RNA sequence: GUUAAGUCUGGUUUCCCUCCAGGGUAUCUUGA
């Protein structure tokens, strides 16, 4: 198996320096082919905090987080505060599969405490204004990946794709 | 003929589950819609019929029309408590249908999920359904060979599409459940219910003032007895597919949307059920 | 001489539109057209019957008008915009048993307006059950389109 | 879809109503109908919209063209509910009515051949079969429904609740043709079981609204500033009326226990309006927490950006009858007794009244007013009172009201059955003994001008005197 | 379905044929006796009885001597006497209408479920997205015949594949739960 | 398909001709009548009792007075003159009627059929496997002629072989069933 | 003669200008792709019934026609199905006109009156007939024609 | 509305001097969809001088010139005298669409002078003789272009496009 | 303070089909 980071899709930021591993191994398994986004993952029951983005367990089945399931290590400032998981890719959630998975993996989740200081209330978060999906781009597909502007004409399905499929639910607090 | 009309009421007292309901309430209903036809000419009315009350009772001596029209909702409310008194569940001819449909898809390689869920608050499916339309003007989504309530296989998908689709986007959406130039991947049954608590059928009422009304002038109650569900009543189906991807987006949305509406009119909270249990019986 | 489905529906969805003054009258009639059709066949031909003669709350100025206008040219259906819609309706359904010959005239004259008869006609209608549910769901489906066609919706 | 809010209200007396029109029934028992609490609060919106929309425009709106407005919101035949509401009740669960016994065969045989008229009558906890042929049997029924005392010599101190026990408490029977042993047995019972089930009131019922929204309306045209008036009319509906029957004579009143909320900025302000009332401790505070919503809502940081919006239609005066808040003549008090309250108010809405004889002191005026104010009056002179522009001596002219000449309002004020009260009740709480009376008035469309000054005068007469 | 009084056993619903049914049965077993080696004389023996009671409509698993079929359709029947097999192999009774009458009777006993497309914006019904389906009921029993010329592969057909079938899916809508069905062969289970 | 009026007898289908059939019939019978030592006096005579009774429509079997067939065309039969025996044997009425009505009567028995071609993985209809298809009914009759010249095979065809040929596959579409038919030799069935 | 052939392009080129929408022109193309075989098997009175259903007739559509019959900058408004009824309707109407089976004049002062609508109706009974011959290679001409000159949708 | 520099398909090898941006500004009109070129043009009624390639318009509809409507600026110093346009990006004849039309399009063109020397008669040019093929990708779809002969597995299917979507006409003098 | 009586209302309105597939492959001089 391999070790799999997955980098959180929010309207936020905060994924620069986290990784010891940023284009990954050989491949990561989220694909961009020309139809969008492949073989995105989708965690429910965890909500992201939009500051110190961070997958905190509030038990409402309800919540949902959508984000990249990457190849690499994060930075080995971390494992305190991850999760890290052995799944034999059956019990992955994903979307769009283009592809086959190495039917067990190493996730590694950016966890968080679940903060029993102050409740947890949620409120569903979207992605709209695209002055806000102009620079997602920017940030987790051009590190992310290379294929951005080499042969990428299409980047307006991403952009819609991500203005769409990605959604999630954050504490807000 | 009329003797099999004058006598109807005892049967459906009297049989309870074994009347056909369809039927019972169809032919009730040209009772119903000739009160006053049948309520005259020294009929043949036993000393147990049910209809010979109104004999008796005189709601009006005044008018002899509106003693008539008083009657005849007296008796519309006496058949909605008759139908939701006698006619009772009895689940083990659904028990078996399901089991044997269950070992029939296990013996064509499908991904099973059973799924029991029980009725929380009086629920409504199929209003617009015929069963009780020509008495109360307003139905209930029935099988007449079954014999039961249902809820549609067809509203179900509907409903776990549209959450699927509203989390999932509406292109994961058509890839699990197709679109109209392929295939879905998923396949539900319909939902019939398995076991009440003491009822399945239980009146209710819908008294609209000022529904498409102008002003305080016109305000006028119109009230509408009509049949819902009981509360507790547990429904169970199947949800059967080969590609066990498919089965992720079941598992999750299925305790999500049910906790909303499945049937009419919740709005203001009536169609509400709650997940009993789920099943998976993977067949790869 | 014997005129088809369609063309006994045009005779006869003539005399009724030409009988509904209120043109939210017309609008109500259009909506039975296009539901009873299947309610028919849901409830069957007899329950749905008796219902639409129920709903018409008959036995008013309401039942004279009706049996005018089976010869007046000038009878005008009045009441609420709904039981007219009903009465409008019934006179279609009517129209039909009378032109076919599946009953007489006077008879179902009679068996409408009071009581000892109503019950004879329900037992005359299931006699001729067979008679009637092979070939009334083409009249009336003609009704249904010459209704959604000629009448605007509400 | 999401919560909005989630607020913990309580009844008091209520008096809902099902299919049985009772609290409870053979099947179930539903001391609370969200159905009602969505019809009332949409309400509360078309009247709370024709006070804003009148004390800034001087218009009044259709209800229908309302409801188109709002149809963003409350949903119609061409739009879902943008909310959805939900009643939880403590101990909601199977509470049926089941009458095991009630042993009435010698009624029955002493009934046969002689149509007689039969009564029923809570006699110290024993009810009397008093047949109208010079005869009474005490009938020894069980039931699972336990009518405590209070509840009896409620409804029997009570003149209004001793009123429409009438339709419930008779049947007349006519037994001179043959007639069985086995019929009768159950005519009977059905009588018995309707007079019992009418003493079902709870009182302090205590449930818990929620609202959901559905995020999917988000911002469409005007949907945030729409749904903040419908949760302002919301607060305002639990201030000033309850649910069930007879909301506009004290029952079903509600009281804010515990208001809380999940999506700030479309609630906090609602919130903090509500949680005001968490607190109340005298009288004359009451007063100005009504007035501070009842004039915010027109006169606040955000009112209304909508009225212009072509949607809407103004009213036809002599033929559209629209009702909205004075906002004026209200009149606060304090009670702490809330049963005798509640049996007090028929004193001051009756004709012969002497809670009434004692503040108009006259008759010919006593029925005027209670026609224009207290909903309708049973008649068979007066109406030199009501005509719209005539000889003024109190000032209960009305719109269209001509003096002796064919109109609209030449009998919809006289005869239609159906009018709710102008002159309303309330018994509002606050969680400690606090227990204040509200009575106001709605301001209604067909009043050509009313002397508020007057007026007032008899509210504030009619509301310490009712206590 | 049925309403009937008078009758021991209740029954919700009632298995039902006429007689042009039985004589298209007859026709197929009749031509395929002539057309093959393989003709099947309990059937044949069992429509026939059936069939000399024609013009009249009867019952052969049970003691009704009258019911309202589908609401409709008041008919008097007479029963057949117990000699008759097992046809369906089930606990239900089997009238045999005359055609003039079985022709409604069986042409109002299929199901109609009205359905419905939702817009999505409003959750409120789409314009022009309402429309009716017939279905036919649970447990209707259609007869048909598979006839096969003479080859090998024929007979590895009829003797390994004919055998391991036993469900199928026919017709359309597999998505809600339709169009399940199961072939018993008359040379195995009559 | 018909729907009887004033007709106490109750038949839910008849069989239908016309006189242009019949006379072309005629005209096979006169031809063959002289280019063999073979006549047909009674089928003759029978066709002639029929067509002397042109210009009206009329039935032979039963007594109908009047139906409605293939549900849109009301005719007005005439019995035929003192009950003329049959000329097929099934007990079912046959209705000769004018050439003009019967032209769209024949047009409304023929079975139009929509098929379509479904794609084998997918489940999804084949982009251009759709297709309307028009058979002749089950229980239709034709009529015709086989003629043989002299020799001795001819005996052998005519005393061997065309006694033993009761079913015939005719037509395609065989594997839908279709063409399975039965040839009724006219010496020995009338 | 084939003259049917050449009447149906003028009816065609009518129809394809006034469906400015190219939704209407897609659908369109399918109603003449089904109702052609519906009149064959069905007949021209039922199919007519089902067209005039769909067609949602009213003074204002219905004066989309009219002018549509004589200029040539008509455009058919309505819904996508419901003017790709109306259009068919206009391709029925204009060959009854154009072959004289009924009267222009009879025609206009009757998809107008409201009242006389139903007596057009009558009248297109009573040749149920022969329309339903006369107008065969027509309607097997614009079928061909839009299924050549539009794209499926 | 946005810029657009047509080039003329020749032969000949001068193309590269009509402009210095070669690329425009974030989008490449004619795209490369591995299916072939798609949003080409093609324009009726004009003709391709042999030298120096520049449209002399005729009054021929069966004359075409096959190019690419290449996005951007013609440097602002070429085709500052020639045939230019504003069209509503509809009237644009654009053929194998395939993509978004930007709803208007301000177009300049090698146009030559109507050449009043000779009585031009046409001649038609079938590109074949794959030298100028292998010339042409290097020359432009590798100067002009920035998504070619950098990804492309396929160097010459690409390139085989050429032969059956750009044969103009030339008038040979 | 007492007597008696309840009365009125009793389902309406929209949506009735939309889209694709409309045939494909094989067979086409002999005597005078």
């Amino acid at each position: 198996s391999t070790q799999r980071e997955y980098v959180f899709i929010p309207i936020t930021n905060s994924i620069t320096i986290d990784v010891k591993i940023t284009i990954g191994g050989s491949d990561h398994i989220t694909n961009i082919d020309e139809r969008g986004i492949h073989n995105v993952l989708v965690i429910t029951g965890y909500a992201v905090d939009e500051k110190n983005g961070r997958l905190v367990p509030t038990l409402d089945p309800c919540d949902y987080v959508k984000g990249i399931l990457v190849a690499g290590t994060p930075q080995q400032a971390q494992s305190n505060d991850f999760l890290t998981l052995k799944l034999p890719a059956n019990k992955l959630y994903l979307i769009r599969k283009k592809g086959n998975i190495s039917d067990d993996l190493k996730i590694y989740i950016p966890y968080s405490s679940p903060d029993a200081r102050n409740s947890m209330k949620t409120k569903p978060v979207s992605i709209s204004d695209d002055t806000i999906v102009n620079n997602i781009i920017k940030e987790v597909f051009d590190k992310i990946y290379n294929i951005t502007q080499k042969e990428k004409v299409k980047i307006e399905k991403v952009k819609e794709d991500i203005k769409e499929l990605f959604s999630y639910y954050a504490l807000e607090q | 003929a009329i003797d099999f009309l004058v006598n109807i009421l005892e049967l459906i007292k009297e049989k309870q589950c074994n009347i056909n309901l369809f039927s019972a309430i169809s032919l009730t209903s040209i009772v119903y819609n000739n009160f006053g036809e049948f309520l005259s000419n020294n009929q043949s009315y036993s000393t147990n019929n049910p209809l010979l009350k109104y004999h008796i009772i005189i709601l009006n001596d005044k008018n002899k029309t509106k003693d008539v029209e008083e009657k005849r909702n007296i008796f519309k409310r006496e058949v909605a408590e008759l139908i939701s008194r006698n006619f009772k569940l009895d689940g083990e001819k659904v028990r078996n249908y399901f089991d044997s449909l269950k070992e029939v898809l296990k013996s064509l390689k499908y991904t099973i999920v059973d799924v029991e869920i029980t009725t929380r608050t009086r629920a409504l499916i199929g209003v617009s359904t015929s069963l009780g339309k020509l008495i109360f003007g307003s139905g209930i989504s029935f099988d007449p060979y079954m014999n039961l309530p249902y809820i549609p296989a067809s509203e179900i998908k509907g409903i776990v599409r549209s959450y699927i689709e509203g989390k999932l986007g509406e292109q994961e959406a058509e890839e699990i459940f197709g679109n109209e130039e392929r295939e879905g991947n998923v396949n539900f049954t319909d939902a019939y219910p398995t076991r009440s608590k003491d009822f399945l059928f239980v009146p209710d009422v819908i008294t609209p003032h000022y529904n498409g009304k102008k002003s305080e002038a016109d305000a006028e109650p119109r009230p509408v007895i009509h049949l819902t569900i009981a509360p507790k009543v547990t429904f169970r189906f199947l949800i059967y597919y080969k590609r066990e991807d498919v089965g992720k987006p079941i598992c999750d949305s299925m305790p999500i949307i049910l906790i909303r509406g499945l049937g009419a009119r919740s709005s203001v909270g009536y169609s509400l059920f709650e997940l009993r249990k789920i099943e998976v019986i993977k067949a790869a | 001489l014997y005129e088809e489905d369609y063309k006994l529906a045009l005779e006869a969805f003539k005399k009724v539109f030409n009988a509904l003054t209120h043109y939210g009258a017309k609008q109500a009639f259009r909506s039975r057209a296009r539901d009873l059709v299947e309610e028919i066949y849901n409830s069957g031909f007899i329950p749905t019957f008796f219902y639409i003669i129920s709903k018409a709350e008959l036995n008013s100025d309401s039942l004279d008008s009706l049996i005018s206008l089976f010869s007046s040219d000038n009878a005008i259906l009045r009441g609420s915009d709904e039981n007219v819609s009903y009465s409008a309706y019934l006179f279609i359904i009517l129209y039909y048993l009378i032109k076919r010959g599946i009953i007489e005239q006077k008879f179902l004259i009679q068996a409408l307006r009071c009581e000892k008869t109503r019950l004879d006609l329900i037992d005359k209608l299931y006699n001729l059950a067979p008679i009637i549910s092979a070939k009334i769901r083409t009249y009336l489906l003609a009704i249904k389109r010459l209704s959604e066609a000629l009448i605007e919706a509400r | 879809e999401e919560l909005l809010m989630s607020l913990k209200l309580k009844a008091l007396y209520p008096l809902t109503g099902g299919y049985n029109r009772h609290s409870i029934n053979p099947f179930y028992e539903e001391l609370v109908r969200p159905t009602e609490i969505k019809g009332l609060w949409r309400w509360w919106n078309r009247v709370l919209f024709n006070t804003l929309a009148y004390s800034t425009k001087g218009k009044l709106y259709t209800y229908e063209s309302i409801d188109r407005l709002f149809e963003d919101v409350f949903g119609s035949e061409n739009k879902k509910s943008a909310v959805r509401l939900e009643v939880i009740t403590d101990e909601g669960n199977d509470n049926r009515f089941e009458l095991s016994y009630v042993e009435l065969d010698k009624v029955i045989d002493c009934l046969r051949n002689y149509k007689r008229k039969v009564s029923l009558d809570f006699i110290d906890n024993t009810l009397i079969a008093e047949i109208e042929g010079s005869t009474k049997i005490p009938i020894s029924f069980k039931s699972n429904l336990d009518i405590d005392k209070i509840i009896k010599d409620l409804v029997h101190n009570n003149k209004l609740l001793s009123f429409e026990l009438l339709g419930f408490k008779s049947v007349e029977i006519d037994a001179t043709k043959i007639s069985d042993k086995k019929i009768l047995k159950e005519i009977l019972r059905d009588l018995i079981t309707n007079y019992l089930e009418y003493f079902n009131i709870k009182q302090e019922v205590t449930f818990t609204l929620n609202i959901y929204l559905d995020k999917s309306r988000e911002h469409k045209q005007n949907f945030e500033d729409k749904l903040k008036f419908a949760l302002y009319s919301l607060l305002v509906f639990i201030l000033l009326g309850g649910i069930g029957r007879k909301t506009s004579r004290g029952f079903g009143s509600l009281s804010i226990i515990d208001v809380k909320c999940y999506d700030n900025s479309i609630c906090k302000k609602i919130e903090d309006l509500a949680k005001n009332f968490l607190k109340i401790s005298s009288g004359n505070e009451l007063k100005s927490k009504i007035e501070s919503i009842l004039d915010c809502i027109k006169n606040s940081c955000i009112d209304t950006l909508y009225i212009e919006n072509n949607i809407l239609s103004e009213i036809d005066p002599k033929k559209n009858v629209v009702y909205f808040i004075n906002s004026d003549l209200f009149e606060v008090k304090r009670i702490n007794d809330k049963e005798k309250v509640l049996a007090n108010i028929y004193k001051a809405v009756s004709s012969e009244g002497c809670c009434i004889k004692s503040i108009i002191t006259d008759k010919y005026v006593r029925k005027s007013f209670l026609i224009a104010f207290g909903g309708y009056r049973k008649v068979e002179f007066i109406k030199n009172y009501l005509c719209e522009t005539c000889e003024t001596v109190s000032s209960f002219n009305i719109v269209d009201f001509l003096l002796s000449e064919g109109s609209f309002m030449s009998d919809y004020i006289l005869q239609y059955e159906h009018r709710n009260s102008l002159l309303r009740f309330k018994l509002i709480s606050d969680n400690s003994n606090n227990s204040y009376l509200i009575g106001y008035i709605l301001h209604s469309s067909y009043f050509k001008k009313i002397d508020i000054k007057y007026v007032r005068c008899i509210l504030e007469k009619l509301t310490y005197c009712v206590i | 379905r049925i309403i009937e009084i008078d009758s021991a056993k209740p029954y919700v619903w009632v298995y039902v044929t006429t007689y042009e049914l039985l004589k298209k049965v007859k026709l197929y077993l009749d031509s395929i006796s002539q057309l093959s080696n393989a003709s099947f004389s309990n059937l044949k023996n069992k429509i026939d009885t059936i069939l000399a009671k024609e013009g009249k409509n009867i019952t052969l698993d049970s003691d009704l001597k009258s019911a309202i079929l589908n609401e409709d359709f008041y008919v008097e029947l007479e029963a057949l006497n117990n000699k008759i097999p097992s046809i369906i192999n089930a606990g239900v009774p089997l009238l045999v209408l005359e055609d003039s009458i079985g022709r409604e009777v069986i042409n109002r006993s299929l199901i109609r479920v009205r359905r419905i497309r939702i817009d999505r914006d409003k959750k409120v019904v789409e314009t022009g997205g309402l429309w009716s389906e017939e279905y036919v009921p649970m447990k209707t029993i259609f007869f048909s015949v598979l006839l096969g010329k003479e080859s090998k592969e024929s007979a590895i057909f009829a003797s390994c594949i004919l055998r391991n079938l036993r469900y199928v899916i026919l017709g359309g809508k597999e998505t809600i739960g339709k169009g399940i069905v199961e072939l018993r062969w008359v040379k195995d289970v009559i």
